[PDB]
Order: C-alpha cells, then structure tokens, then sequence
C-alpha cells in the first residue's frame, strides 16, 4: 500500500 | 468558502481560521456540550481543507507557520492510559486530513517548510503513534510516510527514532500500539535502499528487526515484521544465515499456533533464497520442520506439510535429498 521510498 | 471574497483578503482570512482553529474542545467530560461551537469548528476545517485543494498558489509563506501551530497545539497532547477511539475524532480527522493535503499539495515548498517541520516537530508526532485510536494510527502512518519521502534532512532522524521506540518496547515496557504502523513505513523504505546496503541498515536488521521476533504480543504486528525481513534478504544475500538461525532460535519452544506466522515468514524466505545459502542452514531448517510436520496441533501440521508443494523449496529438497530426507523420515532414510 505504501509507495516505496529510494535511498537518497 | 474562503474562495469567495476578493483575492486580497484571502490570505488573512485564511490565517484567521487556522487560528479560530486552535481554540480546542473537550469531547469528553460533558459529551453534549457547546455543539454550536463545535460545528463552527468542523465547518471552518472542512472549509480549509477544500480551499487548497481547489486553488493554487494559495499556500503563501505566511501560513506555513500557522498550519503547523494549528496541527501541533490540536495534536501534541498527552494520551489517556474492543479499541478505545478518540472522542475528539470529529476534529481531529479533519486536522489530519488538512495537514496532509497541506503536504500534497502542488504549492507545497519543503525548503520553507523544514523551518518549521523539523527533529522536534517530528519527535512529537512519533510520540502519538501509540495512541489507541487506529484511524489516528493510519492517519499517522501515511503523514510519517510523506514527511520522510520529502524531507531528506529528515530522514536519519525519524530512522533512528523509530529505533528508540523500538528498543523500548523491547527492553522495556512490551506494549506499544503503532508497532504494524511503523514497520509498515519501514518495509517502503527498506524496498528503496541502494546497493550495497549501508552498514547502518544491517545493525538495523539484527539489532532491531529480529528481536522483535522476542515479544509476547508479536502476532500483532508479525506480518509487517515478516515483510521487513524478507526485503532485506531481496537486497543482500549474504544475511540469510544470520536471519535463519535468529529465526530458529526466537522459534516457540512448546509446540503452539503461533509457529504458523513463523512458517509463514520462514516459506517466504525460502522463496527468496540463494541454493548456495540455503545448503547453509538446511539442516537445522529441516529439523525444525520435521517437528512441525508431526506437531499436535494440526493446523502446524498442515502448515508445515505444504511446505511440499512448494515447486522452488521442493527443487532445493530434491537437490539435497540424502541430507534432508534422513532429517524429514527418520525411521525411513
């Protein structure tokens, strides 16, 4: 459900 | 609507009821009380709510301070000691609602609003995620996600906080309401980590993660914890044994239903893992299901069994046949 977030 | 008066006085009109808005009612004590007021309240919220999310360039400078002195003085508050829900939840639905199109929203500028979202602001909110209510939870859930994702600055902080509560619960108290929540926000940012893994991340995984495997109340939140785990043996490999023998030592030592949710997480892993890592941990694997097979509650039993008809963790059986098949029938091989 939650979108994934990128490392950054 | 705040739309409807001259473009001038828009924004003035606009702060005034985000501070009419922090005037606060008690919805406890006398239930009945004041409805008029109340209504005034809810009303002027709802009006907030539609003016930025129907008009653009209406989130000026002016009123990023006054959101979130409107968001704090309704939400940072102490919370009491089947769920009990908030009886605020009137107000506080729309508040939560408010803030998050105030994030959404295509006139929001994170280099303005860091001012004013910042560690202090987002160690306030991480308190409330043991709050009881879980539509306060889920509100709570999604505004974490969102302030993570946009604030860079953030981020190292709202990990490590989240590792506080985390300890706590463990080391301390073993009751907390929001632990599914949190690992819910983990388990999307543990799908976006770049290769290699940072060694933070790691300590992370073996420090935090699979203690929590510990916990009396870890059915509550075991799929989330499931889904963590998992992810990071997607991302490196070289864990596997680690995660595998933490797994079988946090394992229930009486035969009980909860080895269900442990089986599961245990058949996702196998269907993520290397040949090469599994021939590591085969053994004391397969020992721990030989006994699930032929466990007295039949629900393990059957649980453990499809096991079988897994294709992927059959072909890894076959390959290992000599070794696993002794393990599986004793009396037999």
């Amino acid at each position: 459900k939650l979108d994934p977030i990128i490392e950054d | 609507g705040i739309r409807d008066v001259p473009p001038a006085d828009q924004e003035k009109l606009f702060i005034q009821k985000l501070r009419q808005c922090c005037v606060l009612f008690d919805f406890v004590s006398d239930p009945l009380s004041d409805l008029k007021w109340k209504e005034v309240k809810r009303a002027a919220l709802s009006e907030m709510v539609e003016y930025i999310t129907h008009n653009r360039n209406v989130i000026t400078e002016p009123i990023y301070p006054e959101v979130v002195h409107m968001f704090a003085v309704n939400m940072f508050r102490t919370l009491p000691p089947e769920p009990t829900l908030e009886a605020a939840w009137p107000h506080l639905q729309l508040v939560y609602e408010f803030f998050l199109r105030f994030l959404e929203s295509p006139d929001f500028q994170p280099n303005i609003a860091k001012k004013y979202i910042d560690q202090k602001f987002v160690l306030q909110l991480l308190e409330l995620f043991d709050s009881e209510d879980p539509r306060e939870r889920d509100f709570l859930k999604t505004t974490l996600h969102r302030i993570y994702g946009k604030f860079l600055g953030l981020r190292a902080y709202i990990r490590k906080q989240i590792n506080n509560i985390f300890y706590r619960f463990i080391y301390e108290t073993e009751h907390h309401n929001g632990i599914a929540e949190l690992l819910e926000i983990l388990g999307s940012i543990i799908n976006g980590f770049a290769l290699p893994l940072k060694e933070e991340h790691k300590i992370f995984l073996l420090k935090v993660l699979l203690p929590l495997h510990k916990v009396k109340s870890l059915s509550v939140y075991h799929p989330q914890l499931a889904y963590c785990v998992v992810q990071f043996l997607e991302k490196d490999s070289t864990l596997t044994e680690p995660v595998v023998m933490a797994l079988l030592k946090y394992w229930p030592k009486t035969h009980s239903p909860k080895e269900v949710m442990f089986l599961n997480e245990l058949e996702e892993i196998l269907d993520v893992i290397e040949p090469s890592e599994f021939v590591k941990i085969m053994e004391p694997l397969f020992r721990q299901l030989a006994k699930c097979v032929s466990s007295p509650h039949f629900q393990v039993a059957e649980r453990a069994l499809y096991y079988w008809n897994n294709e992927y963790i059959m072909s890894l059986i076959s390959d290992n046949a000599a070794k696993i098949l002794p393990i599986m029938f004793p009396s037999l091989y």
